[PDB]
């Protein structure tokens, strides 16, 4: 049950990211409610996540798909790839993320 | 097609005036404007404040009656328009 | 210059992060203020760093250089050292950056 | 541990002036709430909050000879138990 939590926490903070960058440096009204809103909810349901889930496999897993989730909404909205050397770096970072989280 | 637009004076009054304008759409709103207002003659500077971007209208009180003022209306940004600038005499 | 910001971003947070822990429910005042101010401060300071690199480009080195700091700032006086054979881990983070840093 | 010492400076009949101890930087509060009523209680009580910063509060409104209760709650009561004290106008 809490790890549905922790992905609709990542999916919040996924959708504030990508509203953040509609707001145009917090210039724009309801793209900058709305990244208010959406980290109050990341933030309420980690809150919650954390009674029971361990902090290091809730990181793993956020930092992994929220990787994932942003860089294909960052795709989706104003596409780019490798713009510098490798997008493998970027998933290089993510498994530098996990090993001295889980490991 | 820019933001915003329709600056008026609703209320008058020799030493305050309340103003408005049209924040545009929904997408158009921005999070804070900076309205600005000073002597149309301008011997001084120009008096400045800011106001939250969910509010269409503004109220300024300390003015000199029978002087005619310049107001205008600004954006965060230079990027979504041209400040809407306006002339009134109390 | 975009990724001075970046990482100044991950300096505030990472502050803030650490001020919070310092912080009671948020009732101790003064760290309270300082989470307040660099939660502000960081989320600014990405808001206007992400118009130029890209979003999923910038998640990655923001989680990165965040626990390569939060492990430091950790282990460097308040305390741990824990899963030590683990550095090899913070090395491939910045190996990670620096494929994608001005290459 | 916090709040500490509370007195109050001035009394006029009708108002008190109170201070106290709001402890020092890395233990300052966000704020404190402090609570004045009749020392018995025809009904209610009376109560109000201040920043952490401050070390004083006034209070107002009261009437001449009556003794009242005056506390002072942290935030929380993890800072410690709330300090009370009376005073009669």
């Amino acid at each position: 049950n809490p790890y549905i939590y922790l992905g609709g926490a990542i999916l919040a903070e996924v959708i504030g990211t990508t509203l953040m960058k509609f707001s145009n440096g917090f210039t724009r009204l309801i793209p900058s409610m709305g990244t208010i809103i959406c980290y109050c909810a990341s933030f309420w349901l980690l809150a919650q996540t954390l009674a029971y889930i361990p902090t290091g496999i809730a990181y793993a897993i956020w930092s992994g798909v929220g990787i994932v989730l942003i860089s294909l909404l960052s795709w989706g909205f104003f596409g780019q790839r490798l713009d510098l050397p490798a997008i493998i770096g970027m998933m290089l970072i993510c498994a530098g993320v996990l090993i001295i989280n889980l490991l | 097609s820019s933001v915003p637009t329709k600056l008026e004076v609703v209320a008058a009054t020799p030493t305050s005036l309340l103003i408005s304008w049209d924040a545009g759409h929904w997408w158009e709103w921005v999070t804070y404007y900076r309205i600005t207002y000073g002597e149309t003659g301008g011997n001084s500077p120009v008096q400045e404040f800011t106001v939250p971007g969910y509010s269409s209208t503004a109220t300024i009180s300390g003015l000199k009656p029978g002087v005619d003022y310049t107001i205008t209306v600004y954006a965060p940004t230079s990027d979504y328009g041209s400040p809407i600038s306006i002339n009134y005499r109390t």
